[PDB]
């Protein structure tokens, strides 16, 4: 409604915060990221955005701590601010208490940071949604939204045209829990491909993939290993 | 706090096969005046962590309130037993507090022991935490806890902090520490640990003017944190030359 979307502290007659809804709308315009987890591992894959022929693809997944990583969808400046916040929180917890931070408390603090920006008219919601993959006694996937909510998932996918990925995940969810690491990586790549347009293809340049696990600190998958996995995906899809 | 006024004497904590045994006498002295004789100097932080102090009672109480509220916040945020803070976490917190106050030159006139069980794999006491009712006071055997799963840590006024298999504060650092460095051994049973601690406390009672023989023992075990019934330590002199009448010594010279 034209009269109630001017500022972020005004509810519509339906009790809606249109500015926060538009901050969320910013998320749907980003590239697709998918994250799934087995009993031991979290695999996070994403599509890197290439502006043009001569441009390098942009980063999609970032490391927060030894066993914490994130993917983002939306405004990159907001994603950077939140990433710096999370990295400093993890490092300061390690400094003060000589132990890893609790991922639930980290996500709660990030959600509070989200919320505090929606209460004043001199501020605005973050136009970025975060996917947080971590290992703290177990694999965990969190999604933080612009309005200050956070949820925990067994599989998650956001970004542009990610409903195909969601369909694939809903179809194959029962298989992820008992999967091995290779099977989980293949499943994540297959969901990303499901999102991907047919004209586009998954290559080592435009695909980002990371794993975090029991004794597996958050690590990006090397280019050679990624090429092997993509070849496997193409071969088994050819059948 | 410019200095100590009402003070508590040494505390002794040791590891034994079932957990942590920590002992302190229940006396707080206002100088040379033993004004308070039933004071509590060991506090429960949570089901696996205790804090003992030697030094100013006011600063000890301030720290105890800080730790109580830290535990309450932890419990509020807890979703699984693994979320509860550990003795190592509390030791780090207290060390940071002391370091910052040293930097401000506004110290707490205290030496602190933070002891407990650094593990959640020996019981399910933290599945449902009760703060205002102690079900312990229906008896199952204790669990043999590995020494590496136990934690005793020391913090001093300057923020110096460390951990060991046994920690002493106050005057204990001489008498009890000598006896422990001689006779302590791993996987002691409860009775052996109590006998060693009782020897140390008896020596302290004989050689320390600010101590008493009214003792409080606290056990951190798989059953949780248990306060024993305070008891009077029997302390008899070890020589008859002490009791020998002075009139039976030669009346000439300096025989006193």
């Amino acid at each position: 409604r034209n009269l109630y979307d001017t500022d972020n502290i005004i509810y519509s007659p339906e009790g809606r915060l249109y500015q926060v809804e538009y901050a969320s709308e910013a998320i749907k315009q980003g590239t697709c990221a998918v994250a799934i987890k087995s009993k031991d591992y979290v695999v996070v894959s994403g599509l890197k955005k290439c502006i043009s022929k001569l441009s390098f693809p942009q980063e999609k997944i970032f490391k927060i701590d030894d066993y914490i990583g994130i993917s983002m969808s939306g405004i990159t400046s907001d994603a950077k601010v939140l990433t710096k916040f999370m990295q400093n929180e993890c490092l300061s917890h390690k400094f003060l208490y000589n132990e890893n931070i609790n991922i639930e408390s980290l996500v709660r603090s990030v959600a509070d940071k989200y919320q505090k920006n929606t209460q004043k008219s001199s501020k605005r919601a973050f136009g970025v949604g975060l996917m947080i993959a971590a290992y703290h006694n177990e694999p965990c996937i969190f999604e933080t939204r612009p309005n200050g909510s956070y949820f925990e998932y067994d599989a998650l996918s956001f970004g542009a045209r990610s409903h195909a990925s969601k369909t694939y995940l809903e179809k194959n969810l029962h298989l992820f829990e008992e999967c091995s690491l290779e099977e989980l990586i293949l499943h994540c790549l297959k969901a990303l491909k499901c999102s991907l347009s047919s004209e586009s293809e998954l290559t080592i340049s435009n695909t980002a993939l990371a794993v975090v696990g029991k004794n597996h600190p958050w690590q990006e998958i090397s280019s050679l290993q990624l090429e092997e996995y993509l070849s496997k995906v193409k071969m088994d899809a050819e059948q | 706090t410019l200095g100590p006024v009402v003070t508590g004497t040494s505390v002794i904590a040791i590891k034994y096969k079932h957990g942590i045994m920590i002992a302190a006498d229940r006396k707080a002295s206002y100088g040379s005046y033993a004004k308070f004789q039933n004071v509590e100097r060991i506090f429960k932080i949570n089901n696996k962590t205790v804090m003992g102090f030697s030094g100013e009672l006011a600063d000890a109480q301030y720290l105890h309130e800080l730790l109580t509220r830290k535990n309450i916040n932890n419990l509020s945020e807890k979703k699984r037993k693994e979320d509860m803070y550990t003795p190592q976490h509390y030791h780090s917190y207290v060390s940071r507090v002391f370091y910052v106050r040293k930097n401000r030159i506004d110290p707490l006139f205290n030496n602190i022991i933070i002891a407990g069980i650094n593990s959640q794999k020996y019981d399910n006491n933290d599945d449902n935490v009760l703060l205002y009712t102690n079900k312990n006071n229906n008896n199952e055997e204790y669990k043999e806890i590995h020494k590496d799963d136990l934690y005793i840590g020391f913090v001093d006024m300057h923020g110096t902090n460390f951990c060991d298999d046994y920690i002493t504060t106050g005057y204990a650092r001489y008498f009890a520490l000598t006896l422990l460095r001689d006779h302590y051994k791993d996987n002691m049973t409860e009775e052996e640990a109590r006998i060693l601690i009782n020897e140390c406390l008896r020596i302290l009672y004989f050689r320390d003017a600010t101590s008493s023989n009214f003792i409080q023992i606290v056990k951190v075990t798989s059953k949780g944190v248990e306060y024993e019934e305070p008891y009077i330590l029997p302390c008899v002199l070890n020589s008859a030359d002490y009791v020998y009448p002075s009139t039976l010594l030669p009346p000439a010279g300096c025989m006193w």
